[PDB]
RNA sequence: GGCCAGGUAGCUCAGUCGGUAUGAGCGUCCGCCUGAAAAGCGGAAGGUCGGCGGUUCGAUCCCGCCCCUGGCC
């Protein structure tokens, strides 16, 4: 925003990728850690009912 | 819709004629309504008003420049030698217009009193008044405007306004089109008030208009179910000419705008008589009018502007050109009066009830001739209601009525629109009232409301009057003599109702059920049938899931969920973020409702005949055509499941808490249920019962998933339980116990299993070994310590033996334990602890 | 007794069942419920639903 | 059916017509504190700004369609 208005366009372009990688990586590796935990409910956390 | 709303004025009028001088008060005249069976929504009078409000008429208007909007210093007449200075913001007037001023000191509702202001750097001496702001109307977009020639500058204001009227707003039930209008509501106060009625469409009232030849060629198309098509011109109209202020008010206050003497006196006619009315520009006609079917993809453009899709089964009606009207509903553009009409032709026309109703509500053009016409109008005063308007546009306007007319009543012509005969016993209301009436009761009032009455013995010939369609049977003719007697000299006595059976067994099981979840901590919702949006994505069921297998409502309140629940925990899950979000987090909830699950694509089942009753084979069809819809008992839990106290911090749900709740399901259904591992969602797999009675699977309960918690926004450690009540059978035992006055022998046993034994299986086989000396089992340990081994738990039973006819010895309870113990390890693979 | 194409059963709004034209609905009234009383019991009938 | 006005945190609501909602009151959490609490003081977390697309380097904000309430037929 503080940025001057010519240099918002090539500067945003190159936040965007690298946001977008982390954001990548973090959703799935959220995915990988849910499916993890829904393999391991059953077992963890059985009881006899 | 079913709205009428009329000035009493007129409508005491139209009674008066045939009782000079009545008059009653609106308070009485809504309770006699009322008392017929007509609804009053609303009582509505105009003004009121006080101190100097007077008609003036506007001689200048200067212009105020420089303000935000243009302002208005007007030299107003008020029939005096100083004409007023009045201030106006509106600008729906000119030099020359009658207006009504209220001057200083007057008193407008309500309660604003009028004073001379400084405004826009002027003295205004009053005020020219819109129609809202005298009580009069809804207008205040501009002031009012009185016709020319509506009164003088300095006449009376409530008085050339007629303030002392009052509007009645009445909802009409659809088996009574013909109070639709003055003249049906008329008729029924002269029935109420036994007074003679001088009916406004007859030729006393309305003479008949001279009958020479042809008024404009016509074909009519019977099939299109119209029953009477009539036609006379008004030529030369003046395009200048406005409807009298009389007229123009009348409208109003039955909620028709003004706006030309042609199109002014059709509403005005279609409001007194109940015929809808209908002018065409004669000139902009062209050739012969035809009364057809629209064909496939035809369209029209009504006399709004708008183009409209057609049915084949709307009915039209047509020139050599174009479309002219889609008949009953609205008339089209092309043949509209407009303002430079000078010759119109007027339409009186009688179409098909059922069809009128599918083509407005397929079009969503609910107008006040539809809504009329779909209510069935009285055929056999068309001619009337045409004579009726042709005079008085004629009158109002300066024109000539032509003497000729064209009136197609069928083929073979209809001389007579009387409905058939109705054979009655003279004392039939009287059996079905309760009530014994006075000789001649029922002869008189069926009279009074227009039938024709004969005496046959004991036996009544009744035919009920044209504008009657909806007297066809004896039960019809019940209603009218009963609600014209009232209602209120009907006795009150209990009929014989003979011994019953009471509540059956599944409704008493209801009742017993909820007592005990209540009782238990369980509060009771009414769930709603509509499931939420995507809930079934939310618990990540598969696509072949059962409870996907919905069915659907057409037209939902809510676009989003359409589809009727299979189960009652998402309404349970819904009811209980609502607590939980709103700051009652400790929850506990229970629902009996039923489900609703199809085994197949929505089938219909064509009409049965209603003159006959269906046989059991056509029931069963019907029955098998629904979807399955047994009863649901369901229950869901978060929070503390015991509060805090002096006792100690309380305890949070669990798991076990949901099957405690299955257990009270059962105790209060008298029956007994096993409870085994299960993975089913939307419960946690490690935490999840299956529940059965015998073999038969009910329902599940336990914790629900983690991840299905998470996506669905639930408290940790939800808890729910669902079971299916039809699949319990009810139950009747009639226990016979036997009470031993024998000492009992204490023992207890510890075993160990692998852990995935389930306790209960344990038991099981204890009580299979140890015999019929087993008084009591009850398990009061389970130990996973060091010494046991993984994966492997030692679980200790309190064992209580007690025999019928004797004293056991200590070794006689052993032989009984040690058969348990064998039982268990053949069973289970117990090993007794060591 | 409701009569088709009629004010009577047209202001009548219903929850229909899709797709349109299906004859199945959910129930304006509970009367339904009487009507199959009259089916299945021998009369006299004293019926609340 | 109209051009509008509205959907924003767990609840009730402010506020933004492009790159931080420096959001409020209450709700949740931490510390001091208390035997344990709460208030008080000092601090944090939590919204993907109604849904699906589009424009754009980038949309709660601009465009389209749709869902749900209000002004009202
Ligand atoms: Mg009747
Ligand atoms: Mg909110
Ligand atoms: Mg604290
Ligand atoms: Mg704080």
């Amino acid at each position: 925003a503080v940025l001057p208005k010519e240099q918002r366009a090539e500067a945003g372009k190159r936040v965007n990728a690298a946001r977008n990688a982390a954001q990548r990586s973090y959703d799935e590796r959220l995915a990988t850690l849910r499916a993890e935990r829904d393999a391991a409910v059953l077992v963890a956390e059985g009881i006899d009912v | 819709s079913n709205a009428m709303r009329l000035p009493y004025s007129w409508l005491r009028e139209v009674v008066a004629v045939g009782a000079s001088g009545w008059d009653v008060t609106p308070g009485e005249l809504e309770q006699t309504l009322l008392r017929i069976g007509h609804e009053v929504e609303e009582v509505i009078p105009l003004g009121p008003v006080d101190g100097p409000v007077t008609v003036g008429r506007v001689a200048d208007i200067e212009e105020l420049t420089g303000y935000k909007k243009p302002i208005r210093a007007c030299a107003v007449d008020i029939g005096d030698r100083q004409y007023r200075e009045i201030i106006c913001g509106a600008t729906n007037f000119a030099v020359g217009d009658l207006v009504v001023v209220a001057l200083p000191g007057a008193t407008l509702p309500g309660g604003f009193t009028i004073s001379a202001r400084k405004a826009y750097g002027r003295n205004s001496d009053g005020m020219i008044c819109s129609a809202a702001e005298l009580n009069l109307g809804a207008d205040h977009s501009g002031i009012l405007v009185l016709p020319p020639g509506a009164a003088e500058p300095g006449a009376d204001g409530a008085g050339v306004l007629g303030l002392d009227d009052v509007v009645f707003h009445l909802a009409i039930t659809p088996d009574r089109g013909y109070c639709m209008s003055v003249r049906g509501l008329a008729r029924e106060l002269a029935c109420a008030y036994d007074l003679d009625f001088v009916d406004p469409a007859s030729n006393s009232r309305v003479p008949p208009l001279p009958i020479e030849g042809p008024a404009w060629p016509l074909t009519v198309q019977p099939e299109t179910g119209v029953r009477r098509f009539a036609l006379r011109p008004v030529i030369g109209i003046d395009p200048a000419a406005v409807s009298p202020w009389w007229l123009q008010r009348r409208l109003l206050l039955c909620g028709i705008r003004a706006t030309c003497p042609a199109v002014d006196v059709t509403n005005y006619v279609m409001l007194e008589l109940g015929h809808p009315m209908h002018a065409h520009d004669r000139n902009r006609i062209s050739g012969t009018l035809g009364v057809r079917f629209a064909r496939s993809g035809e369209t029209a453009v009504t006399l709004d502007g708008i183009e409209r899709k057609l049915d084949t089964a709307d009915v039209l009606i047509v020139d050599d050109a174009a479309t002219a009207a889609i008949g009953g509903v609205m008339g089209a553009a092309s043949t509209e009066v407009r303002a430079d009409s000078t010759d119109v032709l007027l339409e009186a026309a009688i179409w098909d009830p059922a069809a009128v109703s599918r083509t407005q509500r397929r079009l969503h053009l609910p107008s006040e001739a539809a809504r009329r016409y779909e209510r069935t109008v009285d055929p056999a005063i068309s001619v009337a209601a045409l004579d009726r308007c042709a005079r008085l546009l004629a009158d109002i306007a300066g024109g000539e009525v032509s003497p000729t007319l064209t009136d197609w009543r069928g083929d073979p012509p209809c001389d007579d629109w009387s409905p058939p005969p109705i054979r009655m016993g003279v004392d039939v209301p009287d059996r079905i009232a309760g009530v014994a009436y006075p000789q001649g009761t029922t002869a008189r009032r069926l009279a009074q409301i227009g039938a024709v009455v004969t005496h046959d013995g004991d036996t009544l010939t009744v035919t009920p009057p044209s504008w009657r369609p909806d007297l066809r049977q004896p039960a019809d003719l019940v209603e009218e003599v009963l609600r014209l007697e009232g209602l209120e000299v009907i006795p009150s006595v209990l009929p014989p109702a003979p011994a019953g059976r009471g509540l059956t067994a599944g409704q008493q099981r209801r009742r017993t059920i909820g007592r005990s979840l209540a009782l238990s901590g369980y509060v009771e919702i009414l769930p709603t049938p509509f499931l939420p949006a995507g809930v079934f994505d939310l618990w990540g069921l598969e696509a072949d899931d059962s409870r996907r297998m919905t069915t659907r409502v057409l037209n939902p309140l809510e676009a989003d969920r359409p589809q009727l629940a299979t189960t009652l925990l998402p309404a349970l899950l819904e009811a209980l973020v609502r607590n939980v979000s709103r700051g009652l987090v400790d929850v506990a909830l229970f629902a009996i409702a039923q489900v609703v699950q199809p085994t197949e694509q929505t089938r219909g089942v064509g009409l049965i005949p209603v003159d006959r009753r269906p046989t059991d084979d056509e029931i069963a069809m019907l029955d098998a055509s629904l979807p399955r819809q047994p009863q649901h008992v369901a229950a869901v839990l978060a929070g503390l499941r015991e509060p805090r106290g002096p006792w100690g911090p309380g305890r949070p749900v669990e798991a076990a808490d949901a099957f405690e709740a299955v257990r009270i399901i059962a105790r209060a259904s008298r029956v007994d249920v096993t409870l085994r591992p299960a993975q089913y969602l939307p419960w946690h797999p490690g935490r999840c019962a299956q529940v059965f009675v015998g073999e038969s699977s009910v329902g599940h309960a336990g914790q629900l998933h983690p991840a299905v918690i998470e996506r669905s926004g639930l408290p940790k450690g939800t808890c729910a339980v669902e079971l299916n009540l039809d699949a319990i059978p009810c139950s009747a035992p009639l226990p016979a116990p036997r009470v031993s006055p024998y000492p009992a022998v204490f023992q207890d046993v510890s075993l160990v299993v692998a852990a995935d034994i389930p306790a209960q299986a344990v038991a099981d086989a204890v009580r299979a070994g140890a015999g019929d000396l087993l008084e009591d089992i009850a398990l009061f340990d389970v130990f996973t310590g060091p010494q046991i081994g993984e994966h492997r738990k030692s679980l200790t039973f309190a064992l209580r033996f007690r025999a019928p006819d004797r004293t056991l010895t200590e070794d006689d309870a052993s032989a009984a334990r040690d058969a348990a113990v064998q039982s268990a390890a053949e069973r289970v693979g117990a090993v007794l602890r060591g | 007794n409701f009569p088709a194409d009629h004010p009577a059963r047209g202001e009548q709004d219903t929850f229909y069942i899709a797709p349109e034209d299906s004859r199945q609905l959910l129930r304006t009234h509970t009367s339904p419920v009487q009507i199959r009383t009259l089916l299945a019991r021998e009369l006299p009938v004293y019926i609340i639903s």
